[PDB]
């Protein structure tokens, strides 16, 4: 009982990463000893979970012939008078004896730790037993080590070394062919009607994941089931039944990581007809002309400060700039603060940083300057070291960070003389773009923007509203609208 | 007229529960627990 | 297998450092007989991971055939506290009759972290156990014990002590001719192509360690591998072994494992130098023959310096009007003297956690005694006034954490160790007095207007990172300006070339994108603020004391 080899889509571009690397030189002594070069004997697979972790693994190693020790995270440790040394010894020496052998660890999150996380004192002998058996797989053995884990910051650095762990395998979240992919493998056995489209499905369902997609077909059986059921005849799974399994439940974003990519399209935001040729060169440009850049030799702006009136300038100022891309929008906000006393203060956005780089399409927004960097990065500062580890972490991954992948960040506040001076430091900031507030030539299309999807009688004139406006900005717009619809829903009553 | 606020965080235990050396059970072994009232144990002799 | 001497390339120089200090006391014991002072017993290896530190220990014992034994870091940690310091004990007693012998150990961060931090119970079991026995040790048996760890101060400070563990050996990053002579060693069995070059991959990775570059051709012998990969699939148990002789790893596949791999030991800055010159920046040339009567000469004649109880030139400033070319000077000022450099700036290394914030400046003093010689270089000085601290009134201070570690260490080092601070601020008015004072920044460098009449001179050094137009206009692009200098004039050149984005899917570079780029000459440093420092350049004889 056992799952097969393709049974995985969606993954196909690492799976081709992988297949070469611990299947193939598994079952081929030969063409490493001939080409001199010895074959790796680790590797490390990370990346959000739901997306194929302990899945891929299985399969990856039952249909080629192997081993196969299996090896849990937290089962291990749990034991008494200090055997789990010898239960990790006996496990790569018994590996060994019957060469090819595939030993994967499974959860080593829960293993290793960083050293200053330590707890107590068997946590210490744990992790140096295994960094000293790694080394011990330098003979040619042909022993491949696989290591899952789910969050590759909270893992002990001393594991990515020159022979213990040398190649890391990033699985990211599938796109709309990739999620199409595994609902095609996931009602291989289900019972289909004919009304259900799984284009229109992978088409709706952009921050789904793995698991996810397994959710919205069982769901709707059970939805399915719950319909038929009086005095098993025909059960084929309708188009409503997957709609009702869209609305009730949700995707893997529980107040986590957000992945959505919500984008307006033009003419969204009233008049622009001078500024949208401003925009068009920072998220368009190094995407579709990236050879104009390494030809010369200048580095492109991934960062625009935004500032202007009340009103606009958040979201849907920002928004509608990237309507070409439509990649995942991973954003820092409001409760995204420091919660925790001790770590987690810039460590979630440590994950931020070093993501968007290996990510890449990844789009991160910056908003809420004034609760960040306001007293810290002044001249009277922070005296006593106590939450002063906030205006570091945003510097100094400036100039680590290159131009070698899609890289884009984006700052928006109300006030842009409360951030410190040094965030519009020279080579990160150098392209300044203003949002101005709207005229009378902008707020008249304002109000056809915001009134996109009403029953509006096209014989009034919404100028005449807009002519009226001259200090009120399109929150005032939008709160002259919402009067009119709270009479218009009275007449109904 | 400010304040400073800070917080802290501890680490409880971890055990072995590790005992019993080789050389106090050689000694547990020969030794007596006594025996009610009129239980004697006996000697004999013979092989002259 | 063995190690040897040619298995090993790169630090031939740092070699011979530890080849004459460990085999005199194993080879020839009568130097001791006859100078009558006891050799050292422990030396300490540190620098980057993958430099292959425990390859130097094995090539070292091999080659000069006395016992060796290798005692590695997380193996004494795997077991408990009882079995573990039986086996330290049981290699030292083995290694005595052997005499001579190594006794090499390894990662002592892992046995030996700072205690300070983590006052616990296991902290001073294990090093306690080897203190008592390292010190304890007396028999005239001549065995050195060699250590290795990754940083000199991550250890604690108990074990660099007198007796215990003296000399201090750093392992640098290899050459270019050092780089080169790594992957020869690991290409031997590497059936290469006629077509790569063996000088051209040197010059290619610049900052790669060596566990970098042989990662590196396994990759790309890996990626050869995948070339092949349709003409004979995996299906076949190596039947086709005919084939596979023609596998030669050609040198584009190394240009692919160049652009998928990134250097991993380059997280900090520079270890060695950087190299930008005088002639790189236009003009200036006042102070060029200036700066060469107050650094170098006391570096070539220690004697005649020192000799007329003179002062060491050790600190000198740079002032005048605010952003003209002294941000432009912060990198060339190491090639003169070509001595060893670090810059440092307050947002930039100074700003990090508690605890490491006077760690960085420690590297530095590190580099004053066991990297000699050594530049330090601070700028923007009017922007650390801010963390510093102003005095005001009579009675005042600069109440700053980094200052007490700064100025105590500063005048304590003799000319001998090379240090030579360098300063440059832009405004001479926003300097805190308590860190200044008579005996530290006693030589007056004025930096004036930068030449705005022959800056285009400037800008002829600044466009050869582009290949651009012959026939360019360079009539009055930066002689109308006269506040716009070479970091700003940066900006022009981002008017010329940020339309090659645009009006695309051609001419790339015309004579317009220089001719219409003067609708935006604007002055930032206005002479209203030059000529109050102009003749200051002249008066601060008189004003060298407080202010
Ligand atoms: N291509 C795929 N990618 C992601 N999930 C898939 C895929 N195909 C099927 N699944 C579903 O996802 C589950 C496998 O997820 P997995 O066990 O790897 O969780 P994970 O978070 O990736 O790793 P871990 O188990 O360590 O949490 C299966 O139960 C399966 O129904
Ligand atoms: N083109 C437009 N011009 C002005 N207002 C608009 C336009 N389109 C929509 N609006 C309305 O104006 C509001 C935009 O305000 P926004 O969310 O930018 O607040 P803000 O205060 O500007 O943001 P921030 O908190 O970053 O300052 C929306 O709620 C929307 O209904
Ligand atoms: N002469 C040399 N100089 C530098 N590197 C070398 C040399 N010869 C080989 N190498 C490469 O450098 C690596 C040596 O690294 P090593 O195994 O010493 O790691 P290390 O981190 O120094 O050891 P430790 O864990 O004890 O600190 C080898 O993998 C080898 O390919």
């Amino acid at each position: 009982n056992e799952v097969g080899y393709d049974d995985i889509g969606g993954c196909r571009k690492q799976m081709a990463q992988i297949r070469e690397m611990v299947e193939l030189p598994l079952r081929h002594p030969q063409l490493f000893k001939a080409i001199g070069i010895k074959p790796p004997r680790g590797v490390l697979m990370y990346g959000p979970p739901g997306t194929g972790k302990t899945l891929m693994a299985r399969a990856v190693a039952n249909e080629t012939g192997a081993f196969f020790f299996l090896i849990n995270g937290p089962e291990v440790m749990s034991k008494m008078a200090g055997e789990s040394e010898s239960n990790l010894r006996k496990a790569f020496e018994e590996a060994e004896k019957n060469a090819p052998a595939i030993i994967f660890i499974d959860e080593i999150d829960s293993i290793a730790p960083k050293r200053d996380k330590t707890n107590g004192e068997v946590e210490r002998r744990v992790v140096s037993q295994l960094l000293t058996l790694m080394d011990g797989m330098k003979a040619r053995s042909n022993v491949v080590v696989i290591a899952a884990t789910n969050r590759p910051n909270s893992i002990d650095p001393a594991l990515r070394r020159f022979g213990r762990f040398d190649r890391e395998v990033d699985i990211g979240i599938p796109d709309a062919t990739g999620r199409l992919e595994v609902l095609r493998i996931h009602t291989k056995n289900m019972k289909l009607a004919d009304d259900v489209d799984l284009e229109a499905l992978a088409a709706e369902t952009h921050g789904y994941v793995g698991a996810d997609i397994a959710s919205l077909c069982s769901e709707a059986a059970m939805q399915q089931i719950r319909e038929k059921m009086d005095l098993l005849d025909s059960l084929g799974v309708t188009m409503d039944n997957f709609r009702f399994a869209l609305g009730n439940s949700n995707p893997s974003a529980l107040r986590e990581t957000v992945v959505e990519s919500v984008n307006v399209t033009w003419d969204d935001v009233g008049g622009l007809d001078e500024i949208k040729e401003e925009l068009k060169e920072t998220v368009e440009y190094p995407v579709l002309h990236p050879d104009q850049y390494t030809k010369f030799g200048l580095s492109p702006s991934k960062g625009v400060l935004f500032y202007g009136p009340p009103g606009t300038g958040k979201t849907l100022l920002a928004k509608a700039v990237a309507t070409e891309v439509s990649a995942n929008f991973i954003s820092v906000k409001g409760p995204e603060l420091l919660s925790m006393w001790y770590g987690e203060s810039e460590s979630n956005i440590r994950d931020i940083f070093d993501k968007a780089r290996a990510a890449a399409p990844t789009v991160v927004f910056l908003d809420q300057l004034d609760s960040i960097a306001k007293a810290r990065g002044g001249s009277l500062g922070d005296a006593g070291g106590a939450s002063d580890r906030v205006v570091n972490q945003l510097l100094t991954e400036m100039d680590g960070m290159n131009a070698k992948k899609n890289v884009f960040v984006i700052g928006a506040t109300n006030r842009p003389d409360q951030i410190d001076p040094a965030i519009l430091r020279p080579g990160r900031l150098d392209q300044l773009i203003y949002v101005p507030l709207p005229d009378e030539n902008a707020r008249l299309s304002i109000l056809n923007a915001q009134l996109r999807k009403t029953p509006l009688e096209p014989g009034l004139e919404l100028t005449a509203i807009a002519k009226a406006t001259q200090g009120f900005s399109g929150a005032d717009l939008l709160y002259i609208v919402q009067r009119a619809a709270k009479y218009a829903i009275k007449d109904s009553i | 007229q400010i304040f400073v606020k800070t917080l802290t965080g501890k680490t409880i235990t971890l055990e072995v529960e590790s005992s019993d050396t080789i050389d106090n059970v050689k000694s547990k072994i020969q030794d007596k627990e006594g025996i009610p009232p009129d239980q004697q144990r006996l000697i004999f002799a013979g092989k002259q």
